[PDB]
C-alpha cells in the first residue's frame, strides 16, 4: 500500500543535450602573443649577447 | 643461539614487511569475477593504496588472482603462467568458480576448481565476491605472509 | 510483411516439393523442407523482392533421440526492410551430410562449425568444419542426449611429469537428479 | 685527489633515490587526478613504499632464463643504466656544482642520448621472443628517429649562445630566458623528449600485449628494475635539460622582489619538478599513438619544423648582427 | 608472412582471446580468433534444471548487461506461457534494462579507451558506475548478478528510498557524460586512432549478421525495441542514433548518444511509474506472499509445488529477441511440456561480431586490431556458452 | 641404376612380416604373387618413398602394382 | 682541456661497479625494410647535425658567407629529403 | 579444401580411405620433427599403428559411415599436426592362471 | 581519527565515529580499532556490523534492545 | 572550399594544440577536488538489508533449531550445493542430522533463503569469510549454526525490517 514512486507532481526536469562551453584561450590572438614575444625576445637575446661580448 | 636471535628476528620482520607492503598481483581474469576484480581497483576502493599495483606479465608479478571459471582448454595456459612466476608464487582463488568447481561444477568442459592445478593459498568465496571481500582476502594473504620465518628456518637448518 | 501476408505469398509464390510442411502461429512462421532443397529455398528467400530475407540470425539444433531422423537443425532468418521473421528448419541424421549455406550468408561459417561440434551433423562445401567450442582432444558430441553431463574425461595436474594430463572422470559428489515429474499433467 | 669518488657517490645515490621517489610521485599525482589516493598505507603517505618495492625486488630470487646468451642478456641492463647515469657528469646545478666542466657539453649529451639505443637492441634480441625482439627494434627505431629532432633543437639553442659549455648557456640567459623568444622550439623539444624516453603519448613499450609488448617482457626482478631505473633517470635528465636550455638553470624568475635572494640550487629543483609534473600530466591526459603514425609524425612534423626554426634563428641573428 | 601468437592472459585485452593472425610485418592479412576457452557449458546444463533454476545461467552470459540478459529469458517463458505481467513490473523492467544499457556502454567505452591508452576516464566512469551497482545492490541481494527479473514479474518490490536516489543520480549523470565525452571527441589523437578504422558497409553488416550498434553504425535504422517493441516502449519517447560511416568513431558517437537516450528513458520511466502489484496473477507461476503461505493451505501447496517442481511450460518452441546493449540477444526455447526445457539455444550478439573480425581487420595495422576488438564490445561469456 | 637400387628395395620388403624371402623375384606382383592386400600395397609404396627423397606422387603411385615397375620408376627418377 | 674527462671516466667506473653490485646482491639472498630506410635517414641527418655543430659555434667569425655556404648544403639535403618524402619513405 | 559430398558407393569411399592414409603418411615426418621424439620411437612402426587403427574398422559397409570416419580422422590429423595437441598424448595414444581370476581378484564388477 | 562526534563504544574497545555531509558521500562513519597489530581485518561484532555498512540506522547500542 | 580566413584559424589550432590543452585543463579540475575512496579497514561501503552473503542457520528464541528438514532448499538450489540428511529424533520431531553447504558450489543467489517455509536458513550480511584451506569452505551443520548464533541480533532485525516485502 506504500509503493515507491514519483512524488506528487513529478521529478524536476533534467538536461541531457551535451551542453557546449568555451574555455579556450583565444582564436587568433595567440599567434600575435607568440610572434611579438619571439621578436622582442630575440632583441633581448641580442642585447644579452652584446653585454656578454 | 639467543645472542644471534635478535638479528635474525629483525631480518625476518624486515623481509615480511617488504613482501607485505608491495604485492604485485597478476590479473589473470577469466570471467565475470574479473569485472569485480578490476572494479576493486577503481577510484572507490583504491586497491593501489596497499601497494597492490597490477602487472601485465607473469615475469615480474609475485602473486596472481584466478578470477573467473577455468575451462579445460585454459588449464595448460594457467599452468604455464603459474610456472613462469618467480620463487614466492602466492595464488588467490577469487570467485566461486575458481575456488572449487563453481556454479557449473558438472559440465564436461570445466575444471572443478583451480586447485587441481596451481596450488592455492587463499580462497575468496562469492559469486561474484564483493570488492570488500577481495580486499579482505588480500589482507588475509598479507597476514599469511607475515608468518613466514624465512631467515630463521634457513639459519636453524 | 506480417504473418498472414507472408503465409499467403510463400504459399503461392514458392515452388512446390520444397516445403515438406508449414505452420502459421503467433510463436513463429515455419517452413520445414526436406534436407535437400535447403540451399535453393534460402537462395529464393534471400533474393526475391517481396521476401528480402537478408540476415541469418542463428543456426539452431535439436536432438530428438526418438525419431528416425534424429537431429533437426533450425535456421532463423530475418527481413530487415520488411520487419518480419522466418524460421526454416529441416531434419538431419547422425550419419548424413546436409548442405551448407555459407555462400548465401557468410555469417553461418561459425554456427556451422558449432552445430558440427555440439551434435555431429557434418556439412558439405564448407571451408573448415573444425571444432570451435570443445577441447582440441575432445571426443564425442556433447549436446547429444547421449552425452553424460559430467563428461567422459577429467583434467588434473600430476607432478611426475610437469604437465596437465586428462584422465577418466571420477566425481566426489554425483550429480543428484531430482525426479520432480508428477502425474495429472 | 681521492675525494672524486665522494663526489661521484654524492651524485649517484641521491639520483637513484630520486628515481625511486619519482615513481611514487607519479603513482600519487596520477591517482589524485582519477579521484584516488595512491599508496598511503605503507609509510606516512606512501613515503616508505619505494623502499618496500626495492626490498621486494632485492628478495624474490631471479629466474634468470639466459637461454640465448648468458652475457648479453645480463649486460644490456648494465649498459643502459650506465648510459642513463653517465650523462649527469656534465649537468651544472648552480655555479661550480658540476662534476666535469666540459667545453663540448652539448655534444657529449647528444652522444650519450644517441648511444642508449643499444640497451634496448641487444636486450631485445637476447630474449628469445619474436614479440620482444620486434617491439624492442621498433622502440629503438623511434628513439633513433627523434634523436635528430633533439639534435636540431640543440643546434637552435647553440646558435644564440655561441659555446657548447653547459654552464655558459645558463649564464647566457641573464637578460631573458630562452623560453620567451623561441617558445615553440621549447614545446617541440619537450614533445621530442617525451618521445625519446618512451613516455606519455608515445610509450608503446607499456602497450600491454599489442604488436609491441616491450623489451623488458621477460626479465627477472633486478634486470627489469635496472631498465626501469635507467629510463626514469633518462626522464629526469631530459626534464632537467629542457629546463636548463629554454629556462634559466638557476636564475631567478624576474628578480624584481627582495625574496629572490634564495639559493639558486632550489630554482633548478622547482623547475625540474614543474617539468616532471607536465610529464605526468601529459601521460594521464591523452591517449597513445599507434607506431605507424608516430614514425610519420616524427619524420614529417618535427624534422622539417626544427630545420625551419634553425634556419630562421640563424638568419635573424645574422641579419641584425645579434651574434655572440 | 610470419605468424605470431596473441592471447594475453589478462583483462587488459578482455582476457580469454587467442587471436592467431597473419602478419606481413606491419599490416595484418587474416586474423583467426580461437574462441572456446570460456565454453563453460551452459547450453547443456540448461536442460538439466527447471525453468526457475535456469534463470541464473542468463546473468552469467554477457556479464555486464545482467538484467538485460535474463529479460530475454523471461520474455520467452512468458510468450510460451501466455502470462500477462502487470504494468508496474513492465515499467521497472524497462528502467533496469536501461540501467544495464548504461552500465554496458560505460564499461565498453572505458575498456576500449584504456586499450587505446587513455586511462584516466576509466576510473571516472567506474566511479559513476559505482552509483548504479549500488542501485542494483538495493533492489536485489547482489551487486552484479541480480536475479531480480522472473517470468511472472520481478522478484521483489522496490525499496521506499530508491526513486529519489535514482533521480538524484540522473541529475548529474548527463554532466558526467559530458565530462567523459569532452576528453575524447574533441581530442586530436582519438580521431586519428579511430576514424576510417574497421569500416563496414550496410550490405556487409547484414550479410555477417551484425545486429546492434554495428548494424546501426552503417546507416541501418534497425532498433529491436522500436521495430518490435516488447515492454512499454511505445509510451516512452526516445531517438535511435544512426551513423553515416562505418568507421569506429561513429560507433563511439552512437554509443554516447545511446547513453543519452537511456538516461532520457530512465527519466520517463521514473516519472510514469504506476502503482499496483509486481508479480503476475493470471497463471500460477509466481510464489505466494510469505505472509500468505503461512496461514493458507492452497498457497502453501503452490509454494511447495513451485519451489520443488516449478511451472510446466506447455509443449511448444519459439525464438524471442530483445535489444541487448551489445545488440540482438535471442533465446530459442524448445519446451517438451515438462518442467525442464528440452533445448535452450542462446543467440549471443558477440558471436557474430567476433566472427566478423576477419574482414574488419583486412589490411590494417596490428595495433589497429585491438581498437577493432574494443569498438565491437566483445565479452567472452556470451561468445562461448 | 636399376641393379644398384634393387638390392636396397628388396631389403625393405622383408620387414612386412608377411613377405618371405623364398617367394620374391624381380618379377613379383604384390597383390597376386605376394598376395599382399591393397592396404599392404600402399604400405609397401609408403616404405618405398622413405627410401629416398622422392614422394612417389599419387598419380604414378597406382602404376607400380608389380615390383619391377616400382624398381624402374625409382631408378628412372631425378631425385 | 682534457683534464675534465678524468672525473667522467672515474664516474663511469663507479657507475659500472654500482650497477654490477645491484644485480649481484639478489644472488646473496619476419624481415622488414622500412627500418633500414629510416636508419639511413637518421644517419644522413646525424651527419647534418655533426656538421651543424662547428657552424653554429663559429658563426660570428664568418658572416653572410659561411651562413650561405651552409644554406646551400641545407638546400641540397632538403631536395634529397623531399625526394625521400614523395617516394614513400616517410609514411607507412 | 571444402568438405566433399558423401560417397555414393563403397568403391568411391575406398579411394578416399587410401587418400587419407596417403596424407597421414606424407605428414608423418612433421609430427616427429615438431614434437621432438627420436629415441622413444622410429617412424616405421607408426605406419603399423596407423594401419592397425585403419584396418580395425574395416568391416563397415555403409559409405556414409566410412566417409564420416575419414572426416573425423582428418580432423584428428590436423589437430595433431598443428600446435593443438600437446606432448605425451600422441605417445599415449600411439606407440598366467586366467583372466577371470585376475578380474575376480581386482573387483566385483570386472 | 577525528570527526564530528563519537557514537557509542564496544566491548572490544574500538570506538565508532560519525560525520555528516551535505550532498556527497565519503567520510560518513568509520572505526578506530582498539588494537594495532593488523587489527585482524575483521573485529566488528554483529550488532555494530549493520551500522558500519549503512544497513541499519540503529547505532548498535540500540540494536541490543 | 576555403575563404582564406577559416584556413588560417584551422591551421593555427592544429599547430598550437588548442584541442589538446582543452583536455589538459579539463583533467586538472578534479585534482584539487575532494576524493571519493574509502579507508576500507575502518569505513566500509554501504550495503542493503537484502544483501546475500555467508549463510547462517538461525534457531527459535526458545532454543530449538528452526530447520525441519523439509528439503525445499536442497531441491531448489540451482548449484546443488546443499546436502541434507534427516532422521526422527527420540523426542519425536523431525530434524537434520547432517546439513552441510558447499560454499565453493554456492552462488549466493538467495533461492534457498526464500524457499524455507520457516525461515530456517538465511544469508547473513557477512561478506568477509575468505579462508586459507579448501576443506574449511565446506560449511557443515555446526559451523553454519554457529554463524546463525553469531549474527542473530542483526539477521533477525534484517528479516523484520524488510518483512513488508517477500
Ligand atoms: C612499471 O612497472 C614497475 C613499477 O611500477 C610503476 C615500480 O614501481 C618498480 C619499482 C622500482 C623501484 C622502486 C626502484 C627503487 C630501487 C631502490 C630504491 C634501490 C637502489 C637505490 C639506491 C641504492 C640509493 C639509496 C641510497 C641513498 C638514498 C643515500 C642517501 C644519502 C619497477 C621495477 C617496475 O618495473
Ligand atoms: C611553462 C613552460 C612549459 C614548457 C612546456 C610547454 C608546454 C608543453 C605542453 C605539451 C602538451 C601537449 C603534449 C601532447 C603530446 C603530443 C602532441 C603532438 C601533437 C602533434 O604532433 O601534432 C602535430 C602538430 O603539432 C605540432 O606541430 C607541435 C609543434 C608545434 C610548434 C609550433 C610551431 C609554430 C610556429 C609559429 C612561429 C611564430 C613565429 C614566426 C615569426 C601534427 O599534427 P597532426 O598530424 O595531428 O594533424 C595533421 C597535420 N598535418
Ligand atoms: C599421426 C597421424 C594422425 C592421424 C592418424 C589416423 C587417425 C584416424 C585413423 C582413421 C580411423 C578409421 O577407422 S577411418 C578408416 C576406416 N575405413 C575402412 O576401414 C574402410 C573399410 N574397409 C575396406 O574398405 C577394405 O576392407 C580395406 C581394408 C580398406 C582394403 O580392402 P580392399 O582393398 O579389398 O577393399
Ligand atoms: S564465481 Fe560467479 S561471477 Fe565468478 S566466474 Fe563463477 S559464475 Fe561467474
Ligand atoms: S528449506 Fe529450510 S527448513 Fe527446509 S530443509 Fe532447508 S534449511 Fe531446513
Ligand atoms: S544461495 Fe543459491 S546456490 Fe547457495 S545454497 Fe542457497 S539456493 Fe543453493
Amino acid at each position: 500500500l506504500l509503493q515507491d514512486g514519483p512524488p506528487p507532481g513529478g521529478f524536476a526536469p533534467v538536461r541531457y543535450a551535451r551542453r557546449i562551453s568555451n574555455t579556450g584561450p583565444s582564436a587568433m590572438a595567440m599567434f600575435l602573443a607568440v610572434s611579438g614575444a619571439f621578436a622582442w625576445g630575440m632583441y633581448q637575446v641580442g642585447q644579452g649577447n652584446k653585454i656578454r661580448r | 643461539s639467543k645472542a644471534a636471535e635478535f638479528v635474525i628476528s629483525k631480518v625476518d620482520d624486515l623481509m615480511n614487511w617488504a613482501r607485505t607492503g608491495s604485492i604485485w598481483p597478476m590479473t589473470f581474469g577469466l570471467a565475470c569475477c574479473a569485472v569485480e576484480m578490476m572494479h576493486t581497483g577503481a577510484a572507490r576502493y583504491d586497491l593501489d593504496r596497499f601497494g597492490i599495483i597490477f602487472r601485465p606479465s607473469p615475469r615480474q608479478s609475485d602473486c596472481m588472482i584466478v578470477a573467473g571459471t577455468l575451462t579445460n582448454k585454459m588449464a595448460p595456459a594457467l599452468r604455464k603462467v603459474y610456472d613462469q612466476m618467480p620463487e614466492p608464487r602466492w595464488v588467490i582463488s577469487m570467485g566461486s568458480c575458481a575456488n572449487g568447481g563453481g556454479y557449473y561444477h558438472y559440465s564436461y568442459s570445466v575444471v572443478r576448481g583451480c586447485d587441481r592445478i596451481v596450488p592455492v593459498d587463499i580462497y575468496v568465496p562469492g559469486c561474484p565476491p564483493t570488492a570488500e571481500a577481495l580486499l579482505y582476502g588480500l589482507l588475509q594473504l598479507q597476514k599469511k605472509i607475515n608468518r613466514r620465518k624465512d631467515f630463521l628456518h634457513w639459519w636453524n637448518k | 510483411m506480417d504473418n498472414q501476408f507472408i503465409f499467403k505469398y510463400s504459399w503461392e509464390t514458392l515452388p512446390k516439393k520444397w516445403v515438406k510442411k508449414m505452420e502459421r502461429s503467433e510463436h513463429g512462421n515455419r517452413f520445414d523442407t526436406n534436407t535437400d532443397y535447403l540451399f535453393q529455398l534460402l537462395c529464393f528467400l534471400k533474393l526475391h523482392t517481396y521476401t528480402r530475407v537478408q540476415v541469418l540470425i542463428d543456426i539452431c539444433g535439436v536432438d530428438y533421440p526418438s525419431r528416425k531422423r534424429r537431429f533437426e537443425v533450425v535456421y532463423n532468418l530475418l527481413s530487415t526492410r520488411y520487419n518480419s521473421r522466418i524460421r526454416v528448419q529441416t531434419s538431419a541424421d547422425e550419419v548424413t551430410r546436409i548442405s551448407s549455406v555459407v555462400s548465401l550468408f557468410p555469417s553461418a561459417g561459425w554456427w556451422e562449425r558449432e552445430v558440427w561440434d555440439m551434435f555431429g551433423v557434418s556439412f558439405i562445401n564448407h571451408p573448415d568444419l573444425r571444432r570451435i567450442l570443445t577441447d582440441y582432444g575432445f571426443e564425442g558430441h556433447p549436446l547429444r542426449k547421449d552425452f553424460p553431463l559430467s563428461g567422459y574425461v577429467q583434467v588434473r595436474y600430476d607432478d611426475p611429469e610437469k604437465r596437465v594430463v586428462s584422465e577418466p572422470i571420477e566425481m566426489t559428489q554425483e550429480f543428484r537428479y531430482f525426479d520432480f515429474a508428477s502425474p495429472w499433467e | 685527489y681521492i675525494a672524486v669518488p665522494a663526489e661521484i657517490l654524492g651524485i649517484i645515490l641521491p639520483l637513484l633515490l630520486g628515481v625511486a621517489f619519482l615513481v611514487l610521485a607519479e603513482r600519487k599525482v596520477m591517482a589524485f587526478v582519477q579521484r584516488r589516493k595512491g599508496p598511503d598505507v605503507v609509510g606516512s603517505f606512501g613515503l616508505l613504499q619505494p623502499l618496500a618495492d626495492g626490498l621486494k625486488l632485492i628478495l624474490k630470487e631471479p629466474i634468470s632464463p639466459s637461454s640465448a646468451n648468458f652475457f648479453l642478456f645480463r649486460m644490456a641492463p648494465v649498459a643502459t643504466f650506465m648510459l642513463s647515469l653517465v650523462a649527469w657528469a656534465v649537468v651544472p646545478f648552480d655555479y661550480g656544482m658540476v662534476l666535469s666542466d666540459l667545453n663540448i657539453g652539448l655534444l657529449y649529451l647528444f652522444a650519450i642520448s644517441s648511444l642508449g639505443v643499444y640497451g634496448i637492441i641487444i636486450a631485445g634480441r637476447s630474449s628469445n621472443s619474436k614479440y620482444a625482439f620486434l617491439g624492442a627494434l621498433r622502440s629503438a627505431a623511434q628513439m633513433v628517429s627523434y634523436e635528430v629532432s633533439i639534435g636540431l633543437i640543440l643546434i637552435t639553442v647553440l646558435i644564440c649562445v655561441g659555446s657548447c659549455n653547459l654552464s655558459e648557456i645558463v649564464m647566457a640567459q641573464k637578460q631573458i630566458w630562452f623560453g620567451i623568444p623561441l617558445f615553440p622550439v621549447l614545446v617541440m623539444f619537450f614533445i621530442s623528449c617525451l618521445a625519446e624516453t618512451n613516455r606519455a603519448p608515445f610509450d608503446l613499450p607499456e602497450a600491454e600485449a599489442e604488436l609491441v609488448a616491450g623489451y623488458n617482457v621477460e626479465y627477472s626482478s633486478m634486470g627489469f628494475a635496472l631498465f626501469f631505473l635507467g629510463e626514469y633517470a633518462n626522464m629526469i635528465l631530459m626534464s632537467g635539460l629542457c629546463t636548463l636550455f629554454f629556462l634559466g638553470g638557476w636564475l631567478p624568475i624576474l628578480d624584481l622582489p627582495i625574496f629572490k635572494k634564495i639559493p639558486g640550487s632550489i630554482w633548478f629543483s622547482i623547475k625540474v619538478l614543474f617539468f616532471l609534473f607536465l610529464y605526468i600530466w601529459v601521460r594521464a591526459a591523452f591517449p597513445r599513438y599507434r607506431y605507424d603514425q608516430l614514425m610519420g609524425l616524427g619524420w614529417k612534423v618535427f624534422l622539417p619544423l626544427s630545420l625551419a626554426w634553425v634556419v630562421s634563428v640563424s638568419g635573424l641573428l645574422v641579419t641584425f648582427q645579434w651574434l655572440p | 608472412n610470419f605468424t605470431l601468437n596473441f592471447g594475453p592472459q589478462h583483462p587488459a585485452a578482455h582476457g580469454v582471446l587467442r587471436l592467431v593472425l597473419e602478419m606481413n610485418g606491419e599490416v595484418v592479412e587474416r586474423a583467426e580468433p580461437h574462441i572456446g576457452l570460456l565454453h563453460r557449458g551452459t547450453e547443456k546444463l540448461i536442460e538439466y534444471k527447471t525453468y526457475l533454476q535456469a534463470l541464473p545461467y542468463f546473468d552469467r552470459l554477457d556479464y555486464v548487461s545482467m538484467m538485460a540478459q535474463e529479460h530475454a529469458y523471461s520474455l520467452a517463458v512468458e510468450k510460451l506461457l501466455n502470462c500477462e505481467v502487470p504494468l508496474r513490473a513492465q515499467y521497472i523492467r524497462v528502467l533496469f534494462c536501461e540501467i544495464t544499457r548504461i552500465l554496458n556502454h560505460l564499461l565498453a567505452l572505458t575498456t576500449h579507451a584504456m586499450d587505446v591508452g587513455a586511462l584516466t576516464p576509466f576510473l571516472w566512469a567506474f566511479e559513476e558506475r559505482e552509483k548504479l551497482l549500488e542501485f542494483y545492490e538495493r533492489v536485489s541481494g547482489a551487486r552484479m548478478h541480480a536475479s531480480f527479473i522472473r517470468p511472472g514479474g520481478v522478484a521483489q518490490d522496490l525499496p521506499l528510498g530508491l526513486c529519489r536516489d535514482i533521480d538524484s543520480f540522473t541529475q548529474q549523470f548527463a554532466s558526467r557524460i559530458d565530462e567523459l565525452e569532452e576528453m575524447l571527441t574533441g581530442n586530436r589523437i582519438w580521431k586519428q586512432r579511430l576514424v576510417d578504422i574497421g569500416t563496414v558497409t550496410a550490405q556487409q553488416a547484414k550479410d555477417w549478421g551484425f545486429s546492434g550498434v554495428m548494424l546501426r553504425g552503417s546507416g541501418v535504422c534497425w532498433d529491436l525495441r522500436r521495430a518490435a517493441p516488447y515492454d512499454v516502449y511505445d509510451q516512452l519517447d526516445f531517438d535511435v542514433p544512426v551513423g553515416t560511416r562505418g568507421d569506429c568513431y561513429d560507433r563511439y558517437c552512437i554509443r554516447i548518444e545511446e547513453m543519452r537516450q537511456s538516461l532520457r528513458i530512465i527519466v520517463q520511466c521514473l516519472n510514469q511509474m504506476p502503482s499496483g502489484m509486481i508479480k503476475a496473477d493470471d497463471r500460477k507461476l509466481c510464489p505466494p506472499s510469505r505472509c500468505r503461505m503461512k496461514l493458507s493451505m492452497e498457497s502453501l501447496i503452490h509454494h511447495f509445488e513451485l519451489y520443488t517442481e516449478g511451472f510446466s511450460v506447455p509443449a511448444s518452441s519459439t525464438y524471442t529477441a530483445v535489444e541487448a546493449p551489445k545488440g540482438e540477444f535471442g533465446v530459442f526455447l524448445v519446451s517438451n511440456g515438462s518442467n525442464r526445457p528440452y533445448r535452450c539455444k542462446i543467440r549471443a550478439p558477440g558471436f557474430a561480431h567476433s566472427q566478423g573480425l576477419d574482414f574488419m581487420s583486412k589490411h590494417h595495422m596490428l595495433a589497429d586490431v585491438v581498437t577493432i576488438i574494443g569498438t565491437q564490445d566483445i565479452v567472452f561469456g556470451e561468445v562461448d556458452r | 641404376d636399376k641393379s644398384e637400387v634393387t638390392d636396397r628395395v628388396l631389403s625393405v620388403v622383408k620387414n612386412f612380416q608377411k613377405v618371405d624371402p623364398s617367394k620374391v623375384t624381380p618379377k613379383a606382383n604384390f597383390q597376386n604373387d605376394l598376395g599382399l592386400d591393397s592396404l599392404d600395397s600402399v604400405e609397401v609404396v609408403m616404405a618405398l618413398e622413405e627410401e629416398f627423397g622422392f614422394e612417389i606422387p599419387d598419380n604414378e603411385a597406382d602404376k607400380i602394382q608389380s615390383i619391377d615397375l616400382a624398381v624402374d620408376f625409382i631408378a628412372s627418377h631425378p631425385q | 682541456m682534457m683534464l675534465e674527462f678524468a672525473p667522467i671516466f672515474i664516474y663511469l667506473v663507479i657507475s659500472l661497479l654500482v650497477s654490477l653490485i645491484l644485480l649481484g646482491v639478489p644472488f646473496l639472498f619476419r624481415f622488414d625494410i622500412r627500418f633500414y630506410l629510416v636508419s639511413i635517414l637518421f644517419l644522413i641527418f646525424d651527419l647534418e647535425v655533426t656538421f651543424f655543430f662547428p657552424w653554429a659555434v663559429s658563426l660570428n667569425k664568418i658572416d653572410l658567407f659561411g651562413f650561405w655556404s651552409m644554406m646551400a648544403f641545407l638546400f641540397i639535403l632538403t631536395i634529397g629529403f623531399l625526394y625521400e618524402w614523395k617516394r614513400g619513405a616517410l609514411d607507412w | 579444401i571444402g568438405v566433399p559430398p558423401n560417397s555414393a558407393n563403397l568403391t568411391e569411399a575406398r579411394r578416399r580411405v587410401f587418400d587419407f592414409f596417403r596424407a597421414a603418411c606424407r605428414s608423418i615426418p612433421t609430427i616427429m620433427d615438431i614434437y621432438n621424439l627420436q629415441d622413444v620411437v622410429a617412424p616405421s612402426q607408426l605406419r603399423y599403428a596407423i594401419s592397425a587403427q585403419i584396418r580395425n574398422n574395416a568391416h563397415i559397409t555403409d559409405p556414409k559411415v566410412i566417409d564420416l570416419l575419414i572426416f573425423k580422422g582428418m580432423e584428428e590429423l590436423t589437430d595433431i599436426v598443428d600446435h593443438a595437441k600437446q606432448r605425451h598424448h600422441i605417445i599415449g595414444q600411439y606407440v598366467g592362471k586366467t583372466d577371470f581370476l585376475k578380474n575376480f581378484y581386482t573387483s566385483n564388477y570386472f | 581519527n577525528i570527526g564530528a562526534t563519537l557514537v557509542g563504544v564496544d566491548k572490544f574497545g574500538n570506538k565508532y565515529y560519525q560525520k555528516l555531509g551535505d550532498t556527497q558521500y565519503g567520510r560518513h562513519r568509520w572505526v578506530e580499532y582498539a588494537s594495532k597489530d593488523r587489527y585482524n581485518a575483521s573485529q566488528v561484532p554483529a550488532e555494530w556490523h549493520g551500522w558500519l555498512h549503512f544497513i541499519t540506522d540503529h547505532t548498535g547500542d540500540e540494536l541490543l534492545s | 572550399s576555403k575563404d582564406w580566413n577559416t584556413v588560417f584559424e584551422r591551421s593555427i589550432n592544429t599547430l598550437f594544440l588548442t584541442e589538446m590543452v582543452r583536455g589538459l585543463s579539463l583533467t586538472l579540475k578534479y585534482f584539487f577536488d575532494p576524493k571519493v575512496t574509502i579507508n576500507y579497514p575502518f569505513e566500509k561501503g554501504p550495503l542493503s538489508p537484502r544483501f546475500r552473503g555467508e549463510h547462517a542457520l538461525r534457531r527459535y528464541p526458545t532454543g530449538e533449531e528452526r530447520c525441519i528438514a523439509c528439503k525445499l532448499c536442497e531441491a531448489v538450489c540451482p548449484a546443488q550445493a546443499i546436502t541434507i540428511e534427516a532422521e526422527e529424533r527420540e523426542d519425536g520431531s523431525r530434524r537434520t542430522t547432517r546439513y552441510d553447504i558447499d560454499m565453493t558450489k554456492c552462488i549466493y543467489c538467495g533461492f534457498c533463503q526464500e524457499a524455507c517455509p520457516v525461515d530456517a536458513i538465511v544469508e547473513g550480511p557477512n561478506f568477509e569469510f575468505a579462508t586459507e584451506t579448501h576443506e574449511e569452505l565446506l560449511y557443515d551443520k555446526e559451523k553454519l549454526l554457529e554463524n546463525g548464533d553469531r549474527w542473530e541480533t542483526e539477521i533477525a532485525e534484517n528479516l523484520r525490517s524488510e518483512s513488508l516485502y517477500r
